[PDB]
């Protein structure tokens, strides 16, 4: 034998990344995934330089960060890599959730819940690293994602009083913050070797939704050259992101320091948050609207369970496309409505596209699987 | 027949990985001179006046 | 009446949309293989399961190359082969059997 | 499902009643006990 | 094998296996190649060449055969 | 060891040597250019 296959930790690279068959006919959907994972791994580096600089005192954070930016050797463009990784991270991470929307991947049972408990896992870390400079907007945020469980109706404030560590936010809170953020992207890592482990007992689906299995070709020297090239091309975007334009998703609000006393007029989370304020803002009723958050993203579990097509993908499935396209028209909506003032023409926007949002996922899609079934005669 | 310059190229240098390896390193060395002497020219003149290394 | 000649104008127009004739390909090689398709694709006799196999191969490499068939050799609405569904149809009733022997 | 619908399983099901409520028994004081939950706790002598 | 025409020829190995042992034998074939190339070695040589003596005097044994040659 | 003492591992290192002394130059230079090592670079036209 060669020595490829000579040896049990040898042996697992092999049948990971060196003789793995792979459909041949995949396309560029499939690259977000290890585009993905550099992204973590980026994010773990620049996360443990940072770290030794930092501050977790709500007496000095801040100006640790000025610090950080000024004196400290090319530590600007360390903070700049850290936060702009961040918002490629997501980027990815809903072009990735789609394609298997689009392309029926969820019917890999293992691999999509081990997807939604990544989605939700890297939210919380996200949340939390926006905390740590205690600006302006990061106070508040704090304030308002720790009273989110005051809504729990019996147990409730006395658990919002028990994670404060206190009668308000204050300096406990912090270093809890920043110790949980330290340790959340290493269980994301260890969940992400899992999920692929649950991958590979089956094999990448397609874009024709039909078996491959008569034209699989290795992994190794075709998609390794692939996947290469587009991290270049991630590289290129994220350096002239870094470099040439690096006001372009930043925020004034959060250049003042935190003032317990006030709370400015006009509030806007981080962009990969607004939808989900949005849903937030539309339900007139306290536990309502915490209840539609949660499920705004818990809904993703029972799409296999609703799945009536004889068919995998939506390749050959018209309708279903049109339908597919305006979901994400409702979520762009969502996330425009989430900038605005709460004010009419917007709440009545927000409230639309909230109900379109579920009634689509829930009751639209379903029905025209079984129109496209009587149409082909089955 | 035709001594040609890629054919004594591949012969002389690529044929044998290790010489490939070693000039790539060479490549290396040089170009990196070169092209940070090109750039830091280009920026400035793009800019005369206003640097203060002239102003100094 | 004309209500048949109206649904089967539809039915055309829905089958011309879908495209999988553009590729070479028949209704039925489209399916998702579930369990009862597997079993009803183990039944096939030799000549249909070879044809199939290769029509498949070829719509994948065509997939591969961003490309389809010329005109001429698209799949028609009017004389295509429904070669899979009597097989389906018996391994259901077998299931259908089964199930209702377990409830008594 | 439509398929569990039918005698075979209304005679299993009853079979597994008592077992059914005694774990939840199980459960509930559990609960209580961990919580030191006074709503039932203060009914214990 | 080696197969000789006016101005070319073909030089290289014909194998047969079951189904889930061609590569291991193509690993082996293209290695012992890679081998010969690099770091060949006097003992082996000779032994092929003595190979090579038996084989073209063992060849023209009748008249058949050297009539043919 | 004591085996490999005999004329074939002796022709068998013979084979090797220049590649060996090749991969050397690689490194060198290489660990040079990286750590912008005046002692060697100053050297370079
Ligand atoms: C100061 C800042 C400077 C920044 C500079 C940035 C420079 C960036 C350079 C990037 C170069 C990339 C090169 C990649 C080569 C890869 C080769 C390869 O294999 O590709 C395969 C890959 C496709 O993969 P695939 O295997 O075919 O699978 C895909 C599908 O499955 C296939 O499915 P299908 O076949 O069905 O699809 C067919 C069709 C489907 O077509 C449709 O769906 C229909 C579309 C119709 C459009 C009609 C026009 C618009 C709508 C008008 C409608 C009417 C309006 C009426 C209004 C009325 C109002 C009253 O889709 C296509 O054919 C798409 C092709 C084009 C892709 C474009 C990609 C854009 C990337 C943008 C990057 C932006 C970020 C840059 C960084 C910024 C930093 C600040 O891509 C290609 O084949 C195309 C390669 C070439 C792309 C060039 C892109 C250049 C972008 C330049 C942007 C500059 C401006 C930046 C602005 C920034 C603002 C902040
Ligand atoms: C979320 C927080 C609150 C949670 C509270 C939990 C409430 C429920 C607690 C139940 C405790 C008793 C369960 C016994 C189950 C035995 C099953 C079994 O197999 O037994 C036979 C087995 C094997 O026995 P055996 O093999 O010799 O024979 C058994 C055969 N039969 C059954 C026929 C007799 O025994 C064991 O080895 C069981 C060991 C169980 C060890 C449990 C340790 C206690 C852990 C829970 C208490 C601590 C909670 C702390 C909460 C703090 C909150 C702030
Ligand atoms: C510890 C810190 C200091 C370390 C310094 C390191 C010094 C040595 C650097 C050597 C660089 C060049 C090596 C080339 C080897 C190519 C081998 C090969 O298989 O090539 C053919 C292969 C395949 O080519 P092919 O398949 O098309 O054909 C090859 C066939 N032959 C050989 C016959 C022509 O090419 C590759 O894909 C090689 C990619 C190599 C990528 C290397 C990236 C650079 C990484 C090192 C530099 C950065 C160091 C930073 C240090 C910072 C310190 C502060
Ligand atoms: C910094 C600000 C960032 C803002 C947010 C950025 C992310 C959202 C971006 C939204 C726009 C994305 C446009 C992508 C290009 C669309 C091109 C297109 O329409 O091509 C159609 C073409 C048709 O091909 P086929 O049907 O396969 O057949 C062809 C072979 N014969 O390709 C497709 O349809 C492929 C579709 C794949 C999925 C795309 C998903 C895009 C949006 C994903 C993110 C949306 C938000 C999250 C959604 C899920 C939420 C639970
Ligand atoms: C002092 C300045 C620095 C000098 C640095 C010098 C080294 C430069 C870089 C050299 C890189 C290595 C090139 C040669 C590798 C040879 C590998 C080898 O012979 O093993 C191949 C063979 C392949 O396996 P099979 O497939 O089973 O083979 C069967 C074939 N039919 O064996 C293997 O499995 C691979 C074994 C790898 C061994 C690698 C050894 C590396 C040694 C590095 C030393 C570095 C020293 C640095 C010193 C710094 C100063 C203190
Ligand atoms: C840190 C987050 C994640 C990482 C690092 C990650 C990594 C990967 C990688 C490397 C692949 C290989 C195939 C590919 O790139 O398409 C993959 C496939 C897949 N991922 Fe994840 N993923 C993450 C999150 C998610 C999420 C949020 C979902 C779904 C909600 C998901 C569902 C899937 C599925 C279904 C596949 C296989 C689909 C197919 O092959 O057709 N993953 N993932
Ligand atoms: C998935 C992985 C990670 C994500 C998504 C993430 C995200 C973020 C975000 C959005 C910020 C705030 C950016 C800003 O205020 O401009 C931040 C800050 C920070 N993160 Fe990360 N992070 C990750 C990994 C890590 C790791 C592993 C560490 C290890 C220590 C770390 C340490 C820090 C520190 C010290 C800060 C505060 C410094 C600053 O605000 O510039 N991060 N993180
Ligand atoms: O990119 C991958 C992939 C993997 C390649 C190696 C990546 C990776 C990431 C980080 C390190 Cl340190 C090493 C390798 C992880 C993703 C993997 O397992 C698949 O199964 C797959 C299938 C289709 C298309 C692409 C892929
Ligand atoms: O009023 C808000 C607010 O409502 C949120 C919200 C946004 C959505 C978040 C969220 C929670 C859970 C999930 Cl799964 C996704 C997003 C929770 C915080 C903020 O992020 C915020 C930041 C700064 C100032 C004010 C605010």
């Amino acid at each position: 034998t060669p020595m490829r296959k000579s040896n049990p930790i040898m042996k697992m690279i092999n049948h990971s990344l060196i003789d793995l068959p792979t459909p041949s006919n995949i396309s560029m959907w499939w690259n977000f995934g290890s585009l993905l994972a550099f992204c973590l791994i980026l994010q773990i580096i620049t996360g443990l330089f940072l770290a030794m600089h930092y501050s977790p005192d709500t007496s000095s954070a801040f100006s640790s960060i000025a610090h950080i930016t000024r004196d400290v050797n090319h530590g600007w463009i360390i903070r700049y890599l850290h936060a702009n990784g961040a918002s490629m991270f997501f980027i990815c991470l809903f072009l990735h959730v789609g394609r298997g929307l689009y392309y029926g991947s969820f019917l890999l049972l293992k691999t999509w819940n081990t997807g939604i408990m990544l989605l939700f896992l890297t939210m919380a870390t996200a949340f939390m690293g926006y905390v740590l400079p205690w600006g302006q907007m990061s106070f508040w945020g704090a304030t308002v994602i720790t009273n989110l469980l005051s809504a729990i109706p019996y147990i409730g404030t006395d658990l919002v009083q028990w994670i404060w560590g206190g009668y308000s936010i204050g300096n406990p809170t912090l270093s809890r913050f920043f110790t949980l953020h330290f340790i959340l992207p290493f269980i994301i890592t260890a969940l992400t070797m899992v999920h692929l482990l649950f991958l590979h007992e089956t094999g990448s689906n397609n874009p024709c939704g039909i078996s491959s299995d008569s034209d699989k070709i290795p992994f190794h020297p075709y998609y390794t050259i692939k996947d290469i090239l587009g991290l270049v091309l991630l590289l290129f975007i994220l350096t002239t992101l870094t470099l040439l334009s690096p006001n372009l998703l930043n925020d004034p609000d959060n250049y003042i320091p935190a003032d317990p006393l006030n709370t400015p007029p006009h509030i806007k989370p981080e962009w990969y948050f607004l939808f989900a304020y949005a849903i937030l803002r539309s339900v007139p009723n306290k536990l309502g609207g915490v209840l539609a958050l949660f499920l705004s993203i818990l809904i993703l579990s029972i799409i296999p369970t609703l799945h009536n097509s004889k068919q995998q993908s939506m390749m050959f499935r018209p309708l279903s496309q049109f339908l597919f396209w305006f979901l994400i028209t409702t979520l762009l909506t969502l996330t425009w409505i989430g900038s605005q003032p709460v004010s009419q023409p917007f709440i009545f926007i927000g409230q639309l596209a909230s109900t379109m949002y579920f009634t689509t996922v829930l009751i639209l899609m379903p029905l025209t699987s079984l129109i496209e079934n009587n149409l082909l005669k089955w | 027949a035709a001594v040609a310059f890629t054919s004594k190229l591949y012969s002389l240098l690529f044929r044998r990985t290790s010489t490939f390896a070693l000039t790539i390193v060479v490549g290396v060395l040089f170009f990196e001179r070169a092209f940070d002497q090109g750039a830091d020219a280009i920026y400035d003149h793009i800019n005369e006046g206003k640097l203060w290394k002239h102003i100094k | 009446s004309a209500s048949g000649k109206w649904l089967d104008g539809i039915r055309k127009w829905y089958y011309n949309a879908a495209g999988f004739n553009k590729l070479g390909l028949l209704r039925d090689d489209t399916m998702y293989e579930d369990e009862d398709v597997k079993e009803a694709i183990r039944r096939l006799p030799d000549n249909l399961y070879n044809d199939r196999m290769f029509r498949i191969k070829r719509a994948l490499d065509l997939n591969l190359k961003h490309q389809i068939l010329p005109k001429e050799q698209w799949t028609k609405y009017e004389e295509e082969n429904f070669y899979l569904e009597p097989y389906l149809k018996e391994v259901i009733r077998e299931r259908k059997e089964r199930e209702e022997w377990a409830k008594k | 499902m439509t398929r569990f619908l039918g005698p075979r399983y209304r005679q299993l099901v009853k079979n597994w009643i008592p077992t059914a409520y005694t774990w939840g028994a199980v459960g509930t004081l559990g609960l209580a006990w961990a919580a030191d939950w006074r709503l039932i706790l203060d009914w214990v002598p | 094998f080696s197969i000789c025409y006016a101005d070319t020829g073909l030089l290289g190995a014909h194998f047969v296996c079951d189904r889930m042992k061609i590569d291991d034998m193509m690993f082996v074939l293209q290695g012992q190649w890679m081998r010969l190339c690099t770091s060949a070695t006097e003992s082996e040589v000779a032994r092929g060449k003595n190979i090579l003596r038996n084989a073209l005097v063992s060849h023209l044994d009748g008249t058949t055969p050297v009539c043919e040659d």
